[PDB]
């Protein structure tokens, strides 16, 4: 007689309050949602890290008798036996947006066991891994702790039914641990990008999506010395009683490389209304700014008629699609020339590398332009006030001023068939960056010939930058399109945020993101929505580019009036991406759980036997 | 309106390197100016507002017969 | 962002006759758990990395002076 | 399309004084229903509607009053050029 309906959940991975990945961030997005749907019988679990948890964490005293509730008593006392066995944990509040309580379990407090551990696993499967696996210890510390601290709770509590949720193979070692206990919960299982996927990819080059089918079974995780933890993550997706993936492209690989077709999707949500005067007509005169300064001395087209494109975000050179994009540049640049189109296009790279903070160059630009501002508008008050005192007492510029103006334009000269740069920073290995060196090859050297311009700044922008002075969030409502047309990306929060802030992106099928919204908008009316997908799947690598080239030529020649009926669109998207909705998805996978593990106990709740081979099929 | 024109041009001009008031404004201003004229020697008043008793309030009647 | 939420909860109250939120209290106490001192650790004396500094003149007399 | 560019023609020449009214209370009900994205759009098109009504455009109508004006004072005059 446990329950089902008023029923419990358990959130596990290696990211609960510290950052270390993505998924802290879904977690943490995911938070508010979740907390409210479930209050104090949602508890997140994952390892201490004692550097940052006294900052992320609120640490409470679980021992007072208000720390928990009558009902929840059960977790108080299962933590009372795992303290008393000398295993320590801080308990409390997570300090994010929905204050969602938590459970932090010291691994050093169980490195004793750690070799009767390491020894339990690979005897409940093959043969150990070198002890240069700082990692996998960890993993199965964490794993053991939490499978001990599940089975206590089991044991302690009866009311309520239990549902453990675990992120990503890391979080995974407590999953083989309770089928092959067989212990009183029902298990989820989310991974958030195989871990056979990444390496694949890596440097090379496997027509991944394609000849996958045909991949070696293990030897192919033995190559590259992910077999141990290939393993892991296998041994983790089968335990489960439901296996998830973020994107529908990603159950493709895991379905293939983990050898399970995942039971659905969790594609993650962001809470929209963190991030909903103009604002795009704002950010970008603060971004025109900074155009301004760069392309000092030599200016001789219109920011009025100037169109921003980005792309952004870790500098995965190929995965990200960098390759591609300054690759459909310069064809875009020659389209441009061609059909002698007024238009320009300043391209944007936000990808952060090695660096000696700004190049003098671009630090003497942002202080020129500054210094003509300020004089241009010394020298226009006083206009001002000379005018409006004529007519004031009814019945332009002065000498000093000129002298002054004059100075201000000599100080912007271009040193001499200098070129503005593809860089607004000093690289490190300048001659060597992935990035600079396509650039170069494709030629864009912000000649005023080419219609493209290329700005590289290999930074996170933050706002008090001294050169582009924006947070990203508003670099991003500042620009025109987001261009991230990438190889490898199980979600790509990046297309997502952008949408989110009424801002049109290109995006991949390949992509996480991308595979969810192709198959959720009706193919046709994607383009007219702000979203562009392109295929990188099923067509020639040579093919798409010409792709993301037709979808850019599409963009600059449109009306300002189109321009804005399809940035609306995107802003009309941005409700399709919030938690409430992405939110139901989790929702679907937990009841699959509580259905699978207690079948006569659903057939009787539901009054009528549902399907549970799939989640969507029982709703 | 007027002078903040007058900056984009010049800003736009210096930036852009290798009577600015334009005569949509020459206009404009000619416009507001005449706005201003005074009604045939008629005086700057010595009262803000639409007395009553406009002939017999006592502090009206001593700024008239001290001619201020 | 916390007084301008409490600005317009006030403002709404008082105009339809006849403060801090939980939100707001979990985003505070993380701001100044942000701002903590790392334990004995004192205000500096410099705002600069110091290429020499053991050698410059003014960081040493500020040295000898216990400042 | 008139509806949807922003554009409510009630009919007041045909229909009854009184029948007009329960059309005027129509066109604002229907308005009224509305959800605040509908409404965005129809203003978006109102907008764009705009370059309809410039000068630059219903002027070539006194550009043509004045021309038959000149073909009808000097005929062949005209008809020359
Ligand atoms: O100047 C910047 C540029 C990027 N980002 C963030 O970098 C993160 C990385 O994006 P994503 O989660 O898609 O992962 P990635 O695509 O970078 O691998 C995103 O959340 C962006 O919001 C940022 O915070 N500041």
């Amino acid at each position: 007689s446990r329950d089902l309906q008023n029923h419990l959940l358990f959130e596990t991975a290696t990211e609960v309050a510290n950052r270390v990945g993505g998924i802290y961030s879904v977690l943490k997005s995911k938070a508010p949602i979740t907390v409210a749907q479930y209050k104090d019988h949602y508890h997140l679990i994952g390892p201490l890290n004692k550097a940052t948890y006294q900052n992320e964490v609120d640490i409470l005293d679980w021992k007072k008798p208000e720390a928990f509730s009558d009902e929840m008593r059960p977790v108080q006392h299962a933590l009372q036996t795992m303290e008393s066995r000398g295993v320590h944990f801080v308990y409390g509040r997570w300090l994010i947006e929905g204050a969602p309580k938590v459970i932090l379990f010291d691994l050093d407090s169980v490195r004793g066991y750690s070799n009767e551990w390491k020894g339990d696993l690979w005897s409940l499967v093959g043969i150990p891994s070198p002890e240069n696996d700082f990692e996998t210890n960890d993993a199965i510390l964490l794993g053991y702790t939490v499978a001990w601290f599940l089975g206590e709770v089991a044991h302690l509590d009866s009311q309520h039914a239990i549902v453990a949720h675990f992120h990503e193979w890391l979080a995974g070692v407590a999953l083989p641990l309770c089928r092959k206990r067989r212990i009183d919960v029902v298990t989820i299982f989310t991974t958030h990008a195989t871990l056979l996927g990444r390496y694949l990819c890596a440097s090379g080059s496997f027509d991944f999506y394609n000849c996958l089918e045909s991949v070696d079974v293990d030897h192919e995780a033995g190559r590259f010395g992910i077999y141990h933890r290939y393993c892991i993550e296998r041994a983790a997706a089968h335990s489960a009683d439901v296996f998830t993936t973020v994107s529908q492209i990603t159950a493709f690989e895991a379905e293939h490389l983990l050898k399970r077709k995942p039971d659905g999707i969790l594609p993650n949500g962001l809470n929209v209304i963190k991030f909903q005067q103009n604002l795009h007509a704002l950010k970008k005169e603060k971004i025109n700014d900074f155009v301004r300064g760069h392309f000092h001395g030599c200016f001789d087209f219109d920011l009025d008629n100037t169109l921003y494109f980005f792309i952004a975000g870790r500098y995965e050179y190929k995965n990200k699609g960098a390759d591609m994009f300054i690759e459909a540049l310069a064809r875009l640049n020659y389209r441009l020339k061609v059909s002698g189109s007024k238009k320009t296009v300043v391209a944007f790279i936000v990808m952060p590398a090695k660096n000696n903070s700004f190049t003098v160059e671009a630090l003497k630009g942002q202080a020129e332009v500054r210094a003509l501002e300020n004089t241009v508008h010394e020298v226009t008050t006083s206009i001002g006030k000379r005018i409006f005192d004529h007519a004031i007492r009814y019945p332009l510029l002065k000498s000093s001023d000129k002298v002054m103006l004059k100075r201000r334009i000599l100080a912007l000269r271009r040193p001499e068939g200098q070129l503005p740069p593809i860089v607004t920073h000093n690289m490190v290995d300048d001659a060597n960056d992935l990035i600079l060196n396509k650039i170069r090859q494709v030629q864009l050297f912000n000649s005023p010939s080419d219609r493209v311009k290329m700005i590289f700044h290999p930074e996170f922008l933050n706002a008090n930058n001294p050169i582009l002075g924006l947070d990203y969030d508003e670099f991003v409502r500042g620009c025109h399109l987001g261009v991230f047309p990438s190889y490898y990306e199980p979600w790509g929060y990046t297309p997502a945020e952008c949408t989110v802030m009424g801002v049109p992106s290109i995006t991949t099928n390949v992509s996480g993101f991308g595979s969810y919204m192709e198959d959720l908008i009706e193919t046709n009316q994607a383009k007219d929505y702000g979203i562009y997908i392109v295929d990188r799947r099923f067509k020639a690598p040579d093919e798409s580019v010409e792709q993301l080239v037709d979808y850019m030529e599409e963009f600059v020649k449109k009306t300002r009036r189109q321009r804005i009926n399809q940035r609306n669109a995107t802003e009309a998207l941005s409700d399709l991406l919030d938690w409430k909705r992405m939110g139901l998805e989790y929702v679907k996978a937990r009841q699959l759980a509580l259905r699978r593990g207690y079948p006569d106990q659903f057939r009787e709740l539901v009054g009528e036997e549902l399907n549970d081979s799939n989640m969507d099929a029982l709703a | 309106e007027v002078t903040t024109s007058i900056g984009k041009r010049i800003f736009d001009h210096a930036i852009r390197y290798p009577e600015l008031l334009k005569s949509s404004d020459k206009v404009m201003l000619k416009r507001r100016i005449l706005a201003l004229r005074r009604p045939e020697g008629q005086l700057p008043p010595i009262v803000t507002h639409n007395m009553v008793d406009d002939a017999n309030d006592l502090i009206l009647n001593k700024i008239r017969q001290v001619q201020l």
